[PDB]
C-alpha cells in the first residue's frame, strides 16, 4: 500500500562495485560527492562493526538531502532497521525528551533469532471425532496423506479442540504445527459432494503436497531492541507495544537488557543487526537533546545517526547565541558533515523527466523544456508539483499528451513563492500585518 | 579459585588429583553435571516496612 | 566479529602499586596527573568509609573526561555500581527532578545479600481441594514421592496455568510461583498427535534447598516496598496495573529501608558496596538541581559522585546573573574537588591515533599515519578518530588491506569538518 | 541506623551548659558562641511548647556552619520530637501544589502522642489440643517463669491459631483485644513473670499522618508512596477539631517540633505569601531558615530583597548572624574533623591544613584530609606527613586555582556565546 | 496552651449600640475599623444578601488578619468561615477557576435535620420461619424472622423482613451479640458481644461491648450542618457500591475534578425543594482571601463573575501594597493590586497606623496572655524598640526575653534581659546594615 510520494522515484543510491556513483541510476541524479559519501556510510553500516558514528547532511533547501536519506534506506533494504523521525516528534508530553530519544535509539537495533520447527503438511483423507454427550471425554483420529505416503494419527484433547475450532473438512489441504498447534487451511482438494449450500465456493483447487509428511522448516524472528525493552519493562508492556504510553522505563531495566543481549550475542543464540536512524530538521532539537546525543553515541549498542539540517548559523534553541549549523559545537566536533550543492540545469531537466516517468505523465519536448526553465527560475519542487497539475489539465482537454499550453495554464493558475510575495507587497493593505491593521472595506 | 582445591593439589595424593581432573572434565563437558544453572527469581523481603 | 565504540580501547588506569602512572598503560596516553588523582579517588571509594564525596573533572572538549570515567568504572570492576548520566536525563516528566536525582543516588549504592531458595519440582499424581480453598497435590521425583498442601493463591496459579494430573510443576516457596515445565515423558505415547511438550521426570528428591547470592540496590528495595512487581494471581495483576506511573518516594520509606539494611548488615546476612555516580554535561543542570545536590552531598548515606564539566565562566542555567567557574554555583563548588585535565600535543595525538587503528584492526602506512596525525593536529583529534572507519572502508574498495595516503586524502575531500562547513556557509 | 561517614557526623549536640552558655568545644561544635546561644534559646522555646509560629533565620557567609548549627539543634532536641529538614527544591512538585506541599511540611513537624492500652499474653508454650465439632473444642497451655495453666479457646482464637500454625516449645504473644499473634523464637530468652500483662504502647504520629490515614480507603499507603494528592480542606478541619477534642479529653498530647528549610532562596513569592499566614495559626511549628546570599532578586519577583525574602516575612522573623571562623577556630575544627575521619595528622601537617583552609575554604581542606589519607596509604605510612598534604594540594585543585587556569586559557573552553578553539594548532 | 499571633483577640469589643470600647476583646485602637467590622458582622448575621464584597486595606502589620479572625470569632461556630491565602488557588489538578468556585461554595452552610429510628440491643432469639404453604414462595421460601433484643429497660420481640434477615446473615450475628438496626434504611450493624458474656471463654478474640442503655427502640432527631460543597463532593465521588470496580475506584487517589455546572444546578434544585418544605435552612457564611495581591488576572475576573451568582458568601480581602502591577498583566497599575473593575465592586475599609501608647498597650496585653511578667522600664524599652523598627519585632521578642529571664530564675523580665535578647536576635534594618 503506497502512493507516488516526493521520494517514490528513488530505489537506492545507484553505485558501482567500487563505490563510484553512476551519473544517473536507481532514480538518483548527480550529487556525486554526497552519494559517494553515502555509499561509504552504507558499506560501514553493512559491515556492522563501527558503532555510534554521527554524520550530518548539510546544504541548501531542495538539494536532495532527504532524497539522499531515502536512497540510503533503500540501499539498506529489508532486515536492516531504518527509523526516520523528525525533530518535532521528540518534544512529547508523556515521556521525557531523553526518554523519547532513548526509545528512538533502541528502535534502531534489530535482533534476529532463527528457530527450526517441525511441520506436518498433508491432504486430509478423513477425520473422526467421538465426543460424549454431557461428558468431557472426546476421542478422535486423523488420516493425512502426501503424494508418496499416507499416515493415520490419533488425536489428543488439545489437537481435537484446535481441529474442531478450525472446522477442518476432508476436502481441505492443511498444515499441522506440532509445537504451536495452529491449523492453517492451505486450500481445497475436491468439491463438497454438492450439498445444497456452499455450492461452488471451492473451485480454487490446490495440488497435493509432496515429500515427507513431517518436514523441518526454519523460522526467523526479527525484533527491535525497543520492543524487547517494552516487553520486559512491566507486565502490561506488551499492550503498550501497540497502545503506547510505555511510561519512563527505569534505567536498571535498560542496563540488565544490555547485559543480557551481550550474553546472547556472545553465546550465538541471537544475531544483532544494527541499522540507521535518520533525524529530520535536527535544529528543532533542544540543547538538552544534543547533550544526551553526545553520550548516547558513545554506547556500544548505538546505531549510526544521520542528521539533516540546512538553517546555517542560527540561534540554538534554549540559548541566546547563534551556532554554526544550529547545533552546538559539542555535537559538531564529534560529527562528520557531508555537504550538498545546488543543481545544474541538466540535472534538473533529467530529474523532471524521471519524475514524469514515475508519475506516468507524457511530456512533450517543448513542454519539458518550459517546465525545466520554470524549475531553474524558481524551484525544483514547484515544477515537480506543476507536472501533475499539467497532466490533469491535459486530461480535462481530452488529450493523451501534455503540451506547452497545459504547462502555461498551470503556471497561470498556480503561483510560486516569489509571485505571491510580489502580489502581497503590491497589495499590503489587503492582508493583516504584524501590527494588526488591515483595510477590509474597499471605499 | 577454591582454596581447598589448591590445598588438595598441594597434597599430591594421586587419587585426589585424579578426582580433581574428573571434576574439571565434568565442568567442561556440560555445566549441569557440576551445578545446575540456578533458576533466577526475585529476592524476597520478610516483611514490608 | 566484534563492534567498536568511542572507548573500546580503554581498559584501565594503568597505575602501579605505588600509585604513580606510567606514560602509556591501560590504553591511556599522557594526563598522568589526572590519572594519579583518579587512582587516589579510587582508593577513597574502595575504602568504603566516606559518603557524599564529589569531585569535578574540569577541562576543554576532547580532553578525556568520559574516558577517565569509563576507565574508573572498568578498574573498580563489575561488582561496584557505576552510573553515568547526562543532566538532561534528570528533567523527567512523570516525577519531579528531585525524585529522579534521589532515585539515581540510591541506585548507585549497592547491597549484596545471601538468600536460601527452597525448590519443589515434581510430576503430579493427585489433585484434591480441601473444601477458594486449599488444594492437595501429590508429587513424585526420581528419588521418591511427596504430597503437598498449598495456599489458595497457589491453587489459583495452578488452575490458571492449565495444570493437569500427570504434569510436571515447579514451585518456588519464597515467591509462591507455579510454572508448568511440561508433560511427563512417561506419557509420550499416550497419543499420536497432540500439542503436548514432553519433559523427562525431574532428577533427585522432590524438595531441594540451595543458597544463592544476589546483588540488589537500595532503589530496587524501594520499588519492591512501594508497588507490587510480580505474581501470577489476578490480584497481583490489578495491584500492579493500578497506579502505573512513578511516585515521589517519601523520606520515611527511605528511612525504613535504611533501618532494614542496617538490621541485615548487623545480622551478617547483607554487605554494603558503596559505588559511584557519574553526571556528565553538568552545565545542563538548573540551579534547583545544584541546590538540592548541595543537600544530598551532606547526606550520611551517599555514593562517591563525580562531576564532569567543560564550560568556563558560563552563566548557570535558570539563573540570569550568576557567573560561575563552570556553571556550578559557588555553594556546590565548595563541595567539590577540581581535577584539571589538559589538552594534547602532537606526539600524544599520533600515539592515540596509532592505538585506535590497532584496536579497530586497521593497517596504516607510516606516512599516511603521519598525515592523519598532522591533520588532526590542524583541526581536531576526534575528526581524525571518526575518519578512520571511512578510510578503512575506502581501502577495502581498492582491494587493498593497508591504509595509504591516497585513502586519507580522498576521505578528507569527501567528508568535511565543522570549521570547513562554517566557512562554506559564510 | 547504620551509615557511612558524612561531613556532619561529628555533631552530637549543641554543647550548652545549664546557664545556656556554650563551651568553646563540646559535642562537636566549636566557637560560634552567639549563634549557639541563639540556637539554644530556640531549642528551649521548642521544648517549652508555649510559643507557636516563630521563624528564625540563620545569616552570614556561606560555609559558616548554618547547616551545622541546624543539625546541632536537631540532635540536641533529641528523638520523640519532630524535626523536619527539607530543601526548598523539594517543594516544587508536579503532583503536589506548592501551597499543599508547604502545608504538609508544616503539619509533619507537629507530633501527637496517643496512648493505647492493650491486653496481651506473653508466654512460653505447652501443648495444644484442637478438636472437631462434638463449634470447636480446644485447649492450650502456657508456661511462664512461675505459672503453667490451661486456657480454653473459642471459635475465632482456634481459627487464628490454626492459621498461624503455632508449634510447641517456642514463644508466642497473643493480644486479647486486637487478636494479633506474634511469633517468637525458642527459649537465650524466657517469660519473666505473669502470663497476662497490662502494658501501654505509645504511638507517635503527626497531623499529616492522621490526615493521610483518614484521607482514603487505604490512605496509609500514601505515607510511603508519596502519592497523597491534594487533600480536601474539610478533611484537615475535621482532623484539627478532633485533635482539639482529644487534647481536651487528655487522651493524647501534642509535641510541637521544628521545621527547617535549608535553601529558602529557592521558594517563590507565592510560597512566602503562604508561609506568612501559616506561621500565625495555632498548631504551627517553629521554622528555621538559612540563607547565605546578601541581597538578591527573589524568585518569582523582578526586584531585589534584603535577604532573598520579602520584607513581610522579614518583619515576621528574627535573624541569627554568623561570623566567619578565625584561624584558631579553623585549626580546631580541622582537628575534630580529622579525629572523626580516623586520620592521624602531624603537627606541621595540621598547621599547613589550617592555613590552606583559611586561604581557600574549610570544606576544601576537609575533603583534602581523606585524599591525603588515601595518598599516604599508597606509601604504606600510618602518620600523614607534609609531603602527602602537598601532593594532595597539587593533584586536586580549589576553586580559585581552577578559575585562574580557565581564565588564562579561555580560548580552549566554551564561552557564553558558544565559541571554542578545539584546534590545538593555530 | 500555645500562643498564636491572634490568640489575644477575643472579640470585636462593641457595645449594644455599635460603639466600640477603647480596649475590649483584645483590641487596641482602630476605632473606625472596628465600627466598620461591626457593621459588616451585623450584615452577615442578617443573612439576606449575596455577593457583597469588602476589602480590608492597609499596610503590613496593621491588623487585617486580626480583624478577619476577630470577625470569625464574633460570628460564632454556627456561621461558616473559610480562611484562605491567595497562593493556594494555583492547583495542578484543575484550573484555578474551579478551585475558587469550590472554596467559594464551601462558605454556604446548610443545616438539615433528620429524625431516625433505630433498633438496638442484645439478641436473645432468632427463629426464622417459612411460609405457611410451600407454594407460597420461591426456593427457600423464607418468611419473616423473629428477633429478641434486650436493653437496660426491658426486652422487645421484633418481626423483621427477609431482607433484614439477609442483612443479619451478612453481618454474622449470633445469640448474645449486640446489634443495631435502622428502620430508616434497613441497615444492620454488629456492635459486638455483650459484656455479660465477657468471661464465657478465658481466651477469645471478641470485642465485648456493654448492653445498650435506654429503650430497645429509641427515636432521635439528628441535626447536622453540611456545606453545599459537601453535597457536590458526595454526588461527584459517591462512596456507595461493593463491587470490585467500586473497590478499585476506592483505592484510587481522590483527585479534584471540574464538577460541572449541571451538578450544582441539580443540587440547588434539591436544596431549594427541601428548604421549601422547611426541613433545612441555608446559612451564607464568609469567605476570607488573605493576600489578594497575589491573585492572577484570571482569578480576579472569575471573582468578578462569581459575585453575580444567586448564592454567594461575603468575600473579605486583604492587601498590603499600593499602586502595584497586577500579576499576569504587563501594564495595568492598580490601586491595591486589584483590577479597577473589581475595585469598583469593593468597599475599602482603611486601617490606620498606631502611636506609641497603642504599641505600649498591645505589648502589655501580649505579655499578659503569654504568662510573662514585664518590668515597666523594660516595657518602655520594648515599646521604643517597636516604634523604632516594628511592632511585630517586639511582639515576637517578648518570648526570648521570657526564656532568658527564666534561665536567670527571675519572675519578671528585666531591662538587661531585653538588651541581651536584642544582642542575640537582630532585625531587618540591622541585618541589612550589618550585611553592608
Ligand atoms: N540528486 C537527486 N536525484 C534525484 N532526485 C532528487 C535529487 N535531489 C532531489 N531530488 C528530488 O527533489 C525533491 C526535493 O528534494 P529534497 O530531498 O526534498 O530536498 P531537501 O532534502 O533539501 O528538502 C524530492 O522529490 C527529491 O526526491
Ligand atoms: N588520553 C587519551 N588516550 C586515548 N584516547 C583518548 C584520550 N582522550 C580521548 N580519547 C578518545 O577520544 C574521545 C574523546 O574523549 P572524551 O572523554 O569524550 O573528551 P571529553 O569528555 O573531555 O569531551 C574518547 O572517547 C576516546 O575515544
Ligand atoms: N562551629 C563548627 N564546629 C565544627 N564544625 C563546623 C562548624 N561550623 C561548620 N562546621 C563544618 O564545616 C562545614 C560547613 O558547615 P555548613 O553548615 O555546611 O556551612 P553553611 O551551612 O554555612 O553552608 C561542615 O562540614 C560543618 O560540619
Ligand atoms: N487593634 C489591635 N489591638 C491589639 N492588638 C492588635 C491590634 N491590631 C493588631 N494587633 C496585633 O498585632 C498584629 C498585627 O496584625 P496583623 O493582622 O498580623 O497584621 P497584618 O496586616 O500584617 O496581617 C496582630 O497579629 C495582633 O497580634
Ligand atoms: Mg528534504
Ligand atoms: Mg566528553
Ligand atoms: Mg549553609
Ligand atoms: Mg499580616
Amino acid at each position: 500500500l503506497s502512493l507516488i510520494a516526493a521520494h517514490s522515484h528513488i530505489t537506492g543510491l545507484g553505485l558501482d562495485e567500487n563505490l563510484q556513483p553512476r551519473p544517473t541510476s536507481e532514480g538518483m541524479v548527480g550529487q556525486l560527492q554526497a552519494r559517494r559519501a553515502a555509499g561509504v556510510i552504507l558499506k560501514m553500516v553493512q559491515n556492522g562493526t563501527i558503532a555510534g558514528r554521527a554524520v550530518l547532511v548539510a546544504g541548501p533547501p531542495s538539494t536532495g538531502k532527504t532524497a539522499l536519506a531515502m536512497g540510503v534506506s533503500q540501499s539498506l533494504g529489508k532486515d536492516v532497521p531504518f527509523t526516520a523521525i523528525a525533530g518535532s516528534e521528540i518534544f512529547s508530553l508523556e515521556l521525557s525528551k531523553t526518554e523519547a530519544l532513548t526509545q528512538a535509539f533502541r528502535k534502531s537495533i534489530g535482533i534476529k533469532i532463527k528457530e527450526e520447527t517441525e511441520l506436518i503438511e498433508g491432504e486430509v483423507v478423513e477425520i473422526q471425532i467421538d465426543r460424549s454427550i454431557t461428558g468431557g471425554h472426546k476421542q478422535g483420529k486423523l488420516t493425512i496423506k502426501t503424494t508418496d505416503m499416507e499416515t493415520i494419527y490419533e488425536l489428543g484433547n488439545k489437537m481435537i479442540d484446535g481441529l474442531t475450532k478450525e472446522k477442518v473438512l476432508a476436502g481441505d489441504v492443511i498444515s499441522i504445527d506440532k509445537a504451536s498447534g495452529k491449523i492453517t487451511k492451505l486450500g481445497r482438494s475436491f468439491a463438497r459432494s454438492r450439498d445444497y449450500d456452499a455450492m461452488g465456493a471451492d473451485t480454487r483447487f490446490v495440488q497435493c503436497p509432496e515429500g515427507e509428511l513431517q518436514k523441518r522448516k526454519t523460522v526467523v524472528h526479527t525484533v527491535s531492541l525497543h520492543e524487547i525493552d517494552v516487553i520486559n519493562s512491566r507486565t502490561q508492556g506488551f499492550l503498550a507495544l501497540f497502545t503506547g504510553d510505555t511510561g519512563e522505563i527505569r534505567s536498571e531495566v535498560r542496563d540488565q537488557i544490555n547485559t543480557k543481549v551481550a550474553e546472547w550475542k556472545e553465546e550465538g543464540k541471537a544475531e544483532i543487526v544494527p541499522g540507521v536512524l535518520f533525524i529530520d530538521e535536527v535544529h528543532m532539537l533542544d540543547i538538552e537533546c544534543f547533550s544526551f546525543i553526545n553520550r548516547a553515541l558513545e554506547d556500544e549498542f548505538a546505531p549510526i545517526v544521520m542528521m539533516a539540517t540546512n538553517r546555517g548559523v542560527s540561534k540554538t534553541r534554549g540559548t541566546n547565541y547563534k551556532s554554526p549549523h544550529g547545533l552546538p559545537l559539542d555535537l559538531l566536533d564529534r560529527s562528520i558533515i557531508i555537504t550538498t550543492k545546488s543543481y545544474n540545469e541538466q540535472e534538473i531537466k533529467t530529474i523532471l523527466s524521471i519524475r514524469a516517468q514515475e508519475e506516468e505523465v507524457e511530456l512533450s519536448s517543448d513542454a519539458l523544456d518550459l517546465l525545466t526553465k520554470t524549475g531553474v527560475e524558481t524551484s525544483l519542487r514547484y515544477s515537480s508539483n506543476l507536472i501533475s497539475v499539467a497532466q490533469q489539465i491535459a486530461m480535462k482537454r481530452k488529450n493523451n499528451t501534455v503540451e506547452v499550453e497545459d504547462v502555461k495554464r498551470a503556471y497561470l493558475l498556480f503561483l510560486d513563492s516569489a509571485r505571491s510575495v510580489k502580489y502581497v507587497q503590491e497589495n499590503e493593505s489587503q492582508y493583516i500585518d504584524d501590527q494588526g491593521n488591515v483595510q477590509i472595506s474597499i471605499a | 579459585s577454591r582454596a581447598q582445591t589448591k590445598a588438595t593439589l598441594a597434597s599430591g595424593n594421586f587419587m585426589s588429583i585424579v578426582n580433581c581432573l574428573m571434576q574439571l572434565r565434568k565442568v567442561c563437558n556440560h555445566p549441569n553435571l557440576f551445578e545446575v544453572r540456578p533458576i533466577l527469581t526475585s529476592f524476597v523481603l520478610e516483611h514490608c516496612v | 566479529v566484534t563492534r567498536t565504540a568511542a572507548h573500546t580501547h580503554i581498559k584501565g588506569l594503568g597505575l602501579d602499586e605505588s600509585g604513580v602512572a606510567k606514560r602509556v598503560e591501560g590504553g591511556f596516553v599522557g594526563q598522568i596527573e589526572a590519572r594519579e588523582a583518579c587512582g587516589v579517588i579510587v582508593d577513597l571509594i574502595k575504602a568504603k568509609k566516606m559518603s557524599g564525596r564529589a569531585i569535578l573533572l574540569a577541562g576543554g572538549p576532547s580532553t578525556g573526561k568520559t574516558a577517565l570515567a569509563l576507565a574508573i568504572s572498568q578498574e573498580l570492576g563489575p561488582k561496584v555500581p557505576f552510573c553515568p548520566l547526562v543532566g538532561s536525563e534528570l528533567y523527567s516528566v512523570e516525577v519531579k527532578k528531585t525524585e529522579t536525582l534521589m532515585e539515581n543516588f540510591r541506585r548507585a549504592i549497592g547491597l549484596r545479600i545471601k538468600e536460601t531458595k527452597e525448590v519443589y519440582e515434581g510430576e503430579v499424581t493427585e489433585l484434591t481441594p480441601e473444601d477458594i480453598s486449599h488444594v492437595i497435590v501429590g508429587l513424585k521425583s526420581a528419588k521418591g514421592t511427596k504430597t503437598l498442601r498449598l495456599d489458595p493463591t497457589i491453587y489459583e496459579s495452578i488452575q490458571r496455568e492449565k495444570v493437569s494430573i500427570g504434569d510436571v510443576i515447579y514451585i518456588e516457596a519464597n515467591t509462591g510461583a507455579v510454572k508448568r515445565v511440561g508433560r511427563s515423558d512417561a506419557y509420550a505415547t499416550e497419543f499420536d498427535l497432540e500439542t503436548e511438550e514432553y519433559v523427562p521426570l525431574p532428577k533427585g528428591e522432590v524438595h531441594k534447598k540451595k543458597e544463592i547470592v544476589q546483588d540488589v540496590t537500595l532503589h530496587d528495595l524501594d520499588v519492591a516496598n512501594a508497588r507490587p512487581q510480580g505474581g501470577q494471581d489476578v490480584i497481583s495483576m490489578m495491584g500492579q496495573l493500578l497506579k502505573p506511573k512513578k511516585t515521589e518516594i517519601t523520606e520515611k520509606l527511605r528511612q525504613e529501608v535504611n533501618k532494614v539494611v542496617a538490621k541485615y548488615i548487623d545480622q551478617g546476612v547483607a554487605e554494603l558496596i558503596p559505588g559511584v555516580l557519574f553526571i556528565d554535561e553538568v552545565n545542563m543542570l538548573d540551579i534547583e538541581i545544584f541546590t538540592y545536590l548541595n543537600k544530598a552531598l551532606e547526606s550520611n548515606i551517599a555514593p562517591v559522585v563525580v562531576l564532569a564539566s567543560n564550560r568556563g565562566m558560563t552563566t548557570v542555567r535558570g539563573t540570569e546573573d550568576v557567573i560561575s567557574p563552570h556553571g556550578v554555583p559557588p555553594d556546590l563548588i565548595d563541595r567539590l574537588l577540581i581535577v584539571r585535565t589538559l589538552p594534547y600535543d602532537k606526539d600524544e595525538i599520533r600515539t592515540i591515533i596509532e592505538r585506535r587503528a590497532t584496536v579497530e584492526r586497521l593497517q596504516v602506512e607510516s606516512s599516511a599515519l603521519d598525515l592523519l596525525a598532522t591533520m588532526g593536529t590542524e583541526t581536531s583529534l576526534r575528526y581524525a578518530l571518526q575518519l578512520l572507519a571511512p578510510c578503512g572502508i575506502l581501502a577495502q574498495t581498492s582491494n587493498r588491506k593497508e591504509i595509504v595516503v591516497n585513502d586519507v586524502n580522498e576521505a578528507k575531500l569527501l567528508f568535511l569538518d565543522a570549521k570547513r562547513s562554517t566557512k562554506i556557509l559564510e
